[PDB]
């Protein structure tokens, strides 16, 4: 009211700021009603217009008896002068008769509350697109679409609430005051919820969609069978190959973007109270340079940093995590800031706030250009979402059913992964004890032997949650040890005494990772037991104490992280050096002529690591050459990059002297500065 | 091995003599020693002396002592009560009739019950053993060495009680033989202190600052035989403390003493800002209110009512500045910390070559190694990290939730007069059997405790009156009754960097994922566990007093107020009960006249207590009374439902109120709404005065400044130098500053909001003790009938009956609106003046960065390699932080572990719940046969092994119970519960039992039964309450514990080999039965006959089917209908499931129906084109009737064949695309063909899947995740890639519908106009082959 009142223009500004209030005035509800009738879930604006005509809501005036009176209901139910031969079969006569006596006199009140909704939002069509002429209006009439189609379902599905408690309460008045079926079975008189709304009304405001559909990527074939690309249903423009690829995270394809290759669609938020976006699954293999041009901004992902530029505003870049392997990205576009989740382990990457207006109501382009190495995209839906939708509460993971590593890269049937645990992480090395039967967790620096882990199905190829593995045990030199169980003990055992061991999904409390536990058949869960100060077990305990058993995940507690094992890949170790030309005096430190380094399991590390050591140093002041050999020492391999930094002789001298120059005596340089001599002199 | 108790008495005799050779000193166990105490004298003046005491070491490391030390007198007269018991008597006198010996024996057999009650629990937990393990078995090292003890000896006064016998000179016990290795020390409370006062207290401070990570042996003054009352979560229950608890309360203190991290103090010596809370009362005089964190990690309680509790992201801030310590811009208030004294203390041994057993005796203090070489300790700044964090692993609400044990903080003890706190506790089951050595205290209620008698019982309080008026308040002297202070904004300057600048390395930001596992305790059996060194050591009185925990304030200030304050309104909104009702309560409208009478009770003015304020019309008789009293509980209930307001500070969002909240403003409830327009963030606010001014919503944030580079040395080092650390201390001032605004906004909003979201329920909880007076005494009104009397009060404790639901129903959306509020001030006004002020930060250091480089490079003051690699570096370093992603991490994982709390709220709880909410997780866990078996050990599992089973199932893994058709009634699951204790018995109990069920057709009414929950009504007695049975040819859910137990007639067929589910709200009142997630019907307008617990058994009987059971749930209160439907949905998880209701699966024969006429398809007559016919429907029997229902074993069969083929068993999930085989000919599989000859152009057709064929991929539509059935979605793709639209007819999606004439297919429309309109999917039925269904 006071919005509506000091009011001359409505500003595309206020155009969101009114449609919020008409979404909380014809969308708000009151909850609780507790006596006749539990989920009485009533529009807060109805039982305002009640309390205008009444005095009290609706509420304390069927609590007072006025219920038959406000409704303009005169009349009960009554049994027929001969029941049936089974008082079964007037339980659908009583919501026949029901309905012609008392509820089509509800009905004649939803008519005209459904007639105040329509004249209301009518006035409020006839206020704002008067006063406001904008592009951002056709999406404040979408909205009030959309408002007044659920509010028509809310006042729907509110007269069958009031019906059921008026219907339930009928049928127990008909035959208490009756001798006939004094006492009787009312629940087989009755109705549950859902076969007496359904009865009555089909669908209600649970049955609409909120916004349309999500718009997939896919390629497909003309009638001329030429090859188009769609966007949902509309084929889009291609600028170059775009080819279909069996590398999937799953066993299905995925689309292979080649270097300078690009589609472009259009898109619109339909509605103002909207955040629109780009959800979209791809391979994050290294030097990616792909860039989404969506609802004019610009999100260009490259290196590992994000660049978000709007259109005609600032470029600013955004530091992340190095994403690793296959990635889910959303780009959120919202009101004034624009958000890039992961939607594997559901947390934000990147928030950039939007400087200039963003108006997703226009049909602006979505672009793809790839500008680097083949793209291997494997979904890419434009969606429009819930601007209060949250990616927080999410259960995280791919909800594939693949067991992936901690690289986000699908499990093959071989391929010689390495068991981490969570407690300790890669530090924690997976080797042999001294009697060569165990397995143990060594979180020792001087580990001699690692112990590699082939899972293995005879099945396909990328590892399911819901198939059994054999876990073969390979070394450093080739010997082949099958695990297996005996004595609550994961030993060494044969090829055919192995035991089918199940990996299952599992997350702990306060990580954002995605674990795994190793159960038997038997729920023989794999517990990592600490024996000695440096050395751990893997002994079987029988199911995980407080441990919940969600979707198909486990949600371990901070306690029981011992079950919690992980998997990493192995080889990816590397160490890249460079040589700088330096001059007689310049300094050197030994991080000027490493470059990038990277662990077994392919995580960057740098120069203050424990695995890298620096054998040799410089001088800086005599002119000779002087080679440094970097070294990072693995658990097997030890991999030596040399790196050799020459000392050019300097000898840089601008002498000068001062001189003092005649009436208006032209200069030059050559009157002072006197010696001048290069690096080699 | 970890408890191993010596053969040791009270009786046992004191070492006289050592003789040094013969005898090992690990084997003396009785012995008189010296414990470090703070003692007092006549003047009251503090000074920390030695004691010598008794001991007896009645474990490997752990030494009681029954004596009372002469610690000076208490102050306080003998047999008087503060709140707790003050005598001068116990263990020094003849004390409440039993002598001093006789209280001496008690009190070492008391202790030593008390610890085998410990053993006991220490093999039924992991938790509980490592706990004891790592406070018994530790090594303990204290840092400043005192005089006496050299560098290299591992036993001193930190970690050793000396061994003294008696000089033959004199009688005096000093005679040094040795000191053993000491870890606890259980003595008395002490003169100075009162008989129930547990205390813990490092053994050996040392005079000068206490330095984090100096560990010593705790001493704890515990007496195990008194207790004080509490008043429990469950409302106006009142309790005992279990003292077996208190003491674990304070062994959790003294494994802080042992790690050192229990007394954080600064270079000035007081305790720095980070590690207290403060509260605060303005008024003439401050008052004010610490509570340590060090209070508040040990009863780390997450609940609403208990304001001792930080989250875990401040706690691990918390750990974190234990750890690395905190400069601040005063270096007298600068702490050092963990690892900065640990590695200045390791490095007194770097040339000294000290010992195997000593270098051993560190290596495993602070998990540190040591090389040969070198001849140091190379200390790692991960593992001492990992040595503050596994300090805090456990807390006295881990251990009351392993132990079902309850519990209540002392620091939030309010006094509500129900009498005496002080009760004696029988440990030693003199009088009735009270506390055994398997199980802890068998009752908690404390009518099986004798209460102490005190002559004087003064409760502490604190005294506010208004100044221009004239009403004192007496509020508890507790955390609540004071306003939460806002921590100091810290204003981040500028730094002035050179290249000799020591900044720090090891600060970490925000954590986001961390394994907070702590690391199991590794046992050293060749370690010594005494030494034979007589030194002298100085046991001078040092003045002073050491820092005891768990101090429990006694004073009472008196503060008057301006302004009355929340906690004020909380108070005088109460009926201020005591006396027996002559006149009516004067209830009072106004706030500020209430605080003028000192009998007027302050009602709000809403439209319940105006309709309270004027009472029924007495005219109208019963009915009168009705509609009065049945218009306010409607009207309460409007203040409990939270609506939605706009503020011009908040954009996109919309905040929430709850109309009660008018109460701590004085307005009408329609004002209050009034003032939301032309407002602020200061209103919200319920609780926004400290007394005496305005304390609004601290949402400002300090602004934090680039820093300086000041070159001392202009060598080309010292500027690589400069120019590294410039970009060192760039990250570190953002780490500093995103961890500094998370703490701002958990302390100075969240937990602001939270606490006046627990401050409303109070006084909501008040405000109703005011309706139900009012209530009851109009009930009791002379001018009405008396026989309408009887229908009048019946009403009056029928609104009565809705108050536990009111309150839940109010905490609820108390907690929604403050969580949801702070949440919002967070995404709007804090993190987004973060992203401002750190934008401003990034831009101005690389701007400052790039000028200096610029100016050194143009200069000469650096090389042109290093001006390339600090250019390169400014690109990627001087960038936007990821730190303030992480700021929006860690406040939006607190803001869900409290949306997560609020789903799982009871007004009433006892068992140990999950995060779902739900107290039970029966597992099979068997090698070849299962055995069932709680894994939340709530939960006793009895399993009749010759028919309950354990298979592979619906969800993991069902319960199979097998046929008796020969004897009916036999329990064969029972799912207990019940302990054996005594519970608090209630009828305002309610729960929720719920589980999933599938059972065949039952054709035979044997009037059997199925189901029978059983609630605890005593002491190990059990009444039935809900019993699921075979009544009248029909499932009947019966009723056994109401006051007129009615039935409820399962009308749904539940028994059609579908997976049901099953949930049963009892209320009090009420009983909702939900199918799957439909409410079924209700059995109310009846109470609750015997008061319940809400422990009990879930009797599963045997049925002449074999039924099949999983999810077995039980849940301490009330479940939604919102919150069932949520829950039934997220039960299902991401499968695509069967008509049976069990996961679908690839390679699996599947009749496709069509959920509507279950119609399924047919070949045209030869070709392979086909049409949709239907299935002929059962005759079947269920329960001895002639039931009709749907037939689902005709037409074609269709396997789901995935992409690249692997095995059957695997299952589908939304999303999984597959391509539907036929199994009457495998050569054939479905496709959507384009013929062009037939009145359909685009029909479903069986095409032949030899070779590369071109067989359409289908897929179910992920967007409508349906349970039981699914829409069918053709995705226009093959296994050769995307299908022709000359093949197929379209190129995208289709819904595969059950018309012919379109082909049987629509295109999936996703244009602008498809949510215009409702959706019309076609539903799709997958039945399987089952064995239990016959047609």
């Amino acid at each position: 009211v006071d919005k509506l009142s000091e009011l001359t223009s409505v500003s595309d500004a206020e155009l969101f700021g009114i449609i919020r209030l008409i979404k909380n005035e014809l969308l708000s509800v009151i909850d609780n009603f507790t006596t006749f009738g539990d989920n009485w879930s009533c529009p807060r604006w109805i039982d305002y217009c009640f309390q205008q005509v009444f005095g009290s809501d609706l509420k304390n005036l069927i609590v007072q008896g006025d219920f038959e009176k406000v409704f303009n209901i005169s009349d009960t139910l009554i049994l027929p002068k001969q029941l049936p031969e089974d008082i079964l079969q007037l339980k659908p006569y009583l919501f026949y008769q029901w309905y012609a006596k008392r509820y089509t006199r509800i009905l004649r009140l939803e008519s005209l509350f459904y007639q105040i909704l329509n004249e209301h939002i009518t006035l409020i069509r006839s206020l704002v697109s008067s006063n406001n002429k904008g592009q951002y209006l056709q999406g404040f009439m979408n909205d009030l679409d959309k408002i007044a189609y659920n509010a028509q379902y809310m006042l729907s599905d509110w007269t069958i609430q009031l019906g059921y408690y008026d219907f339930k309460n009928q049928v127990t008045q008909v035959i208490k005051t009756s001798s006939m079926t004094s006492e009787f079975n009312i629940d087989d008189l009755l109705y549950d919820y859902d076969t007496f709304k359904l009865t009555i009304s089909q669908f209600g405001a649970d049955s609409i969609n909120n916004f349309t559909p999500s718009q997939d990527l896919k390629l497909a074939l003309n009638d001329n069978n030429s090859p188009i690309l769609l966007l949902g249903n509309d084929e889009i423009k291609s600028n170059g190959s775009i080819t279909q690829t069996d590398d999937s995270l799953d066993d299905e394809t995925s689309l292979l973007l080649s270097k300078n290759t690009s589609f472009e669609g259009n898109f619109s938020a339909k509605y103002l109270l909207s955040s629109v976006g780009v959800n979209f699954t791809f391979k994050s293999i290294e030097n990616l340079n792909f860039s989404v041009d969506f609802m004019n901004i610009n999100i260009a992902f490259s290196n590992n940093f994000f660049e978000i530029t709007q259109t005609g505003q600032e470029t600013k870049k955004y530091s992340i995590a190095k994403l690793f392997g296959w990635n889910s990205l959303v780009y959120l576009i919202k009101h004034s800031s624009v958000e890039i989740w992961d939607i594997h382990s559901n947390i934000l990457l990147v928030s950039h706030d939007l400087t200039a207006p963003q108006n997703n109501i226009v049909k602006a382009p979505i672009k793809l250009t790839n500008l680097d190495n083949e793209l291997i995209l494997k979904s890419f839906e434009v969606f429009e979402q819930d601007e209060e939708a949250n990616y927080n509460d999410i259960e995280q993971g791919f909800k594939n059913g693949i067991i992936y590593t901690a690289k986000k890269m699908p499990i093959i049937v071989g391929e010689k992964y390495a068991l981490k645990s969570s407690i300790l992480d890669d530090m924690g090395i997976l080797t042999s004890d001294e009697n060569k039967k165990y397995p143990v967790f060594s979180t020792d620096v001087e580990v001699e032997s690692s112990l590699n882990i082939i899972l293995e199905s005879t099945t396909g190829d990328k590892i399911s949650v819901d198939a059994g593995v054999n876990i073969r045990t390979i070394n450093s030199n080739g010997e082949e040890n099958y695990l297996g169980i005996e004595d609550n003990h994961l030993i060494f055992v044969p090829k055919e005494e192995a035991e089918l061991f199940y990996l299952k999904k599992a997350v702990v409390e306060d990580t954002i990772d995605i674990f795994y536990v190793v159960k038997t058949l038997g729920n023989m869960f794999i517990n990592v037991e600490r024996i000695s100060d440096n050395i751990y077990r893997l002994n079987f305990k029988a199911g995980i104490l407080y441990s919940t058993m969600e979707s198909d995940m486990l949600v371990l507690p901070a306690e029981e992280a011992n079950t919690a094992f992980y998997i990493q890949p192995i080889g990816l170790a590397s160490l890249e050096v460079k040589d700088s030309v330096l001059g007689e005096g310049n300094p050197w430190l030994k991080e000027d002529n490493f470059l990038d380094a990277t662990d077994d399991y392919g995580n960057q590390i740098d120069l203050s690591d424990n695995r890298i050591s620096v054998t040799g140093s410089v001088d800086t002041d005599k002119v000779g050459t002087y080679s440094v050999v970097y070294s990072y020492t693995g658990i097997d391999k030890t991999n030596t990059e040399k790196a050799t930094i020459t000392v050019k002789l300097d000898k840089s001298s601008i002498k000068t002297q001062d001189s003092t120059l005649q009436n208006g005596k032209e200069w030059v340089r050559a009157d002072n500065l006197v010696e001048v001599i290069d690096e080699d002199g | 091995d970890v408890l191993e108790m010596f053969d040791v008495n009270y009786e046992s005799p004191i070492l006289e003599s050592f003789d040094s050779t013969t005898q090992s000193l690990n084997d003396v166990h009785v012995f008189m020693s010296r414990i470090q105490m703070s003692a007092y004298d006549a003047d009251g003046e503090g000074r920390i002396e030695y004691r010598n005491l008794k001991l007896y070491e009645i474990s490997s490391g752990i030494f009681i002592s029954t004596d009372r030390l002469d610690t000076g007198a208490s102050g306080v007269e003998d047999d008087h009560e503060m709140v707790d018991y003050y005598s001068s008597a116990r263990l020094t006198r003849e004390f409440l009739g039993e002598s001093l010996d006789s209280q001496k024996s008690d009190y070492f057999e008391g202790i030593k019950k008390v610890f085998s009650f410990y053993k006991n629990k220490c093999n039924e937990s992991r938790y509980i053993k490592e706990f004891f393990e790592e406070i018994q078995f530790r090594n303990i090292c204290g840092f400043p060495k005192q005089a006496g003890t050299s560098s290299t000896d591992i036993f001193d006064q930190f970690n050793s009680v000396d061994v003294l016998l008696q000089d033959p000179v004199t009688s005096v016990w000093n005679k040094k033989v040795g000191s053993k290795k000491a870890n606890i020390v259980i003595i008395p409370p002490a003169t100075n202190l009162p008989i129930t006062e547990a205390c813990a207290t490092a053994g050996f401070q040392p005079e000068g600052f206490p330095k984090l990570g100096s560990g010593s042996f705790f001493t704890v003054q515990f007496d195990p035989f008194f207790s004080t009352r509490f008043k429990a979560h469950e409302t106006d229950d009142v309790a005992l403390l279990d003292p077996t608890l208190t003491l674990l309360h304070e062994m959790t203190h003294g494994l802080h003493f042992q790690k050192g991290i229990a007394n954080p103090v600064n270079r000035s010596g007081e305790t720095p800002a980070w590690a207290t809370t403060w509260g605060r009362v303005t008024g003439d005089n401050d008052a004010f209110k610490e509570t340590p964190m060090e209070e508040l990690l040990t009863f780390n309680k997450h609940t609403i009512d208990d304001d001792i509790e930080i989250s875990d992201h401040l706690k691990s801030t918390y750990i974190g500045f234990l750890y690395n310590g905190r400069n601040e811009d005063d270096p007298t208030e600068s702490v050092d910390g963990v690892y900065q004294n640990v590695s200045s203390f390791l490095n007194q041994y770097r040339g000294f070559e000290i010992s195997s057993d000593f270098q051993h005796f560190i290596e495993s203090c602070y998990g540190v190694k040591y090389n040969q070489e070198s001849k140091k300790f190379i200390v790692n700044p991960r593992n001492i990290k990992r040595y503050v964090q596994d300090g805090f692993f456990i807390d006295e609400a881990k251990f009351a939730r392993i132990l079902n044990i309850k519990t209540r903080s002392y620091y939030t003890l309010m006094p509500d007069n129900l009498g005496v706190w002080s009760y004696r506790v029988d440990i030693l089951n003199r009088l009735r059997e009270t506390f055994d050595e398997d199980r802890g205290l068998l009752s908690q209620e404390l009518d099986f405790h004798t209460a102490l008698t005190p002559v004087v019982s003064e409760n502490p309080a604190l005294e506010l009156e208004v100044a221009g008026m004239q009403r004192m308040v007496s509020l508890p002297k507790i955390k609540a009754s004071y306003l939460p202070s806002d921590i100091k904004i810290k204003n981040f300057t500028g730094q002035k960097i050179s290249h000799d600048t020591i900044l720090d390395t090891n600060i970490s930001g925000i954590i986001i994922s961390k394994i907070k596992y702590k690391s199991d305790f590794v046992v050293d059996e060749s370690m010594p566990r005494s030494s034979l060194n007589t030194t002298n050591y100085n046991l001078s009185p040092i003045k002073g007093t050491k820092f005891e925990t768990d101090i429990r304030d006694k004073t009472s200030v008196k503060v008057t107020v301006s302004e009355i304050t929340a906690p004020m309104i909380n108070h005088v909104m109460k009926l201020d009960n005591s006396k027996v009702l002559t006149e009516r309560p004067s209830l009072n409208e106004d706030l500020e006249e209430t605080f003028k009478n000192t009998k007027d009770v302050y009602i709000p003015k809403t439209t319940a207590m105006m309709k309270l304020k004027e009472g029924a019309d007495q005219t109208l008789g019963a009915v009168g009374f009705a509609v009065w009293s049945g218009q306010i509980l409607e009207d309460l209930y409007n203040l409990a439902q939270k609506k939605e307001v706009s503020i011009d500070q908040i954009k996109d969002d919309l905040m929430s109120i709850l109309p009660f909240y008018c109460a701590y403003k004085n307005l009408s409830a329609e004002k209050y709404e009034q003032a939301f327009a032309n407002a602020t963030l200061d209103a919200f606010l319920i609780f926004a005065t400290d007394g005496g001014g305005f304390a609004g919503l601290g949402i400002t944030v300090g602004a934090i400044a680039i820093n300086s580079m000041y070159a001392k040395a202009e060598t080309m080092e010292a500027y690589d130098s400069m120019f590294g650390k410039y970009v060192d201390q760039y990250q570190n001032d953002i780490k500093n500053f995103t961890l500094n605004a998370y703490v701002q906004w958990e302390n100075n909003i969240l937990s602001r909001l939270w606490n006046e979201s627990r401050l409303a329920i109070t006084g909501f909880r008040n405000m109703l003790k005011t309706v139900k007076t009012v209530m009851e005494f109009d009930a009791t009104n002379q001018a009405y009938s008396e026989e309408d009397r009887k229908i009048i009060k019946a009403k009056c404790e029928e609104i009565f009956s809705e108050f536990p639901m009111l309150m839940q129903t109010f905490a609820k959306n108390s907690m929604t609106a403050n969580l949801e509020n702070a949440s919002k001030i967070f995404n709007d006004i804090v993190w987004q003046k973060i992203k401002e002020e750190l934008d401003q930060y990034v831009i101005d250091s690389k701007k400052y960065f790039l000028d200096s480089l610029e100016e050194a490079y143009n200069n000469g003051s650096i090389s042109a390699e290093s001006y390339y690699k600090y250019q390169t570096e400014a690109r990627e370093k001087f960038v936007s932080p990821r730190e303030v992603i992480d700021l929006y991490i860690a406040a939006h994982d607190t803001v869900v572990k409290r949306k997560r709390y609020i789903r799982r709220y009871s007004r009433k709880y006892d068992l140990a719940t999950d995060f779902k909410g739900n107290t039970v997780h029966l597992n099979g866990l068997g090698e070849g046969t299962q055995d069932i078996q709680d894994l939340y050990g709530n939960y006793s599992v009895y399993a009749d092994k010759k028919t309950v089973s354990t298979q592979e199932g619906h969800f993991d893994q069902t319960i199979k119970i097998a046929k008796d058709t020969n004897t009916i009634n036999k329990v064969v699951l029972a799912v207990s519960s019940n302990n054996g204790k005594e519970y608090a018995l209630n009828k305002d109990e309610q729960y929720t039992i719920s589980f999933w069920l599938r059972m065949p057709v039952p054709s035979s009414s044997e009037e059997r039964r199925i189901f029978s929950y059983s609630a605890v009504s005593g002491v190990n007695k059990e009444v039935e309450e809900l019993i699921l049975q075979v009544k009248n040819n029909e499932f009947v859910l019966a009723t056994a514990n109401l006051l007129r137990n009615s039935e409820f007639v399962i009308e749904p067929r539940i028994a059609l080999n579908r997976w049901v589910k099953i949930t049963i709200v009892n209320e009090n009142t009420r009983i909702k039965v939900y199918q799957n997630d439909n409410l079924l019907g209700l059995i109310k307008d009846s109470s609750r006959k015997k008061p319940i617990a809400q422990r009990g058994t879930f009797k599963f009987y045997n049925y002449n089917v074999d039924y099949q059971l999983d999810d077995i749930s039980y849940y301490n209160g009330t479940i939604s209908q919102r919150d069932i439907k949520y829950t039934f949905k997220e039960d299902h998880g991401q499968f695509v499931y069967d008509h049976w209701g069990e996961r679908l699966q690839y390679n699996k024969a599947y009749y496709l129906l069509s959920d509507d006429n279950k119609s399924a398809f047919e070949t045209v007559y030869e070709t392979k084109r086909l049409k949709l016919k239907s299935v002929p429907g059962v005759d079947i029997k269920y329960l001895g009737m002639n039931d009709r229902v749907y037939g689902y074993y005709g037409g074609l069969q269709f396997k789901l064949v995935p992409l690249d083929s692997k095995n059957m068993n695997n299952y589908v999930r939304w999303g999984d695309k597959f391509t539907m085989q036929s199994i009457e000919t495998t050569n054939l599989s479905l496709a959507i063909i384009q013929d062009n000859a037939y009145f359909a152009p685009t029909q479903l057709k069986l095409i032949s899947n030899e070779g590369k064929s071109e067989e359409e991929i289908f897929t179910f539509d992920r967007n409508i995740k349906l349970q039981n059935a699914a829409i069918l979605v053709g995705t226009g793709n093959s296994k050769q890639g995307p299908i022709s639209a000359y093949k197929r007819g379209y190129s995208g999606d289709l819904w595969i519908n059950g018309a012919r004439l379109d082909g049987y297919v629509t295109v999936v429309n996703k244009s602008n106009y498809s949510n215009d309109e409702i959706q019309e999917k076609f539903k799709w039925i997958f039945v399987p082959k089952d064995a239990n269904w016959v047609e």
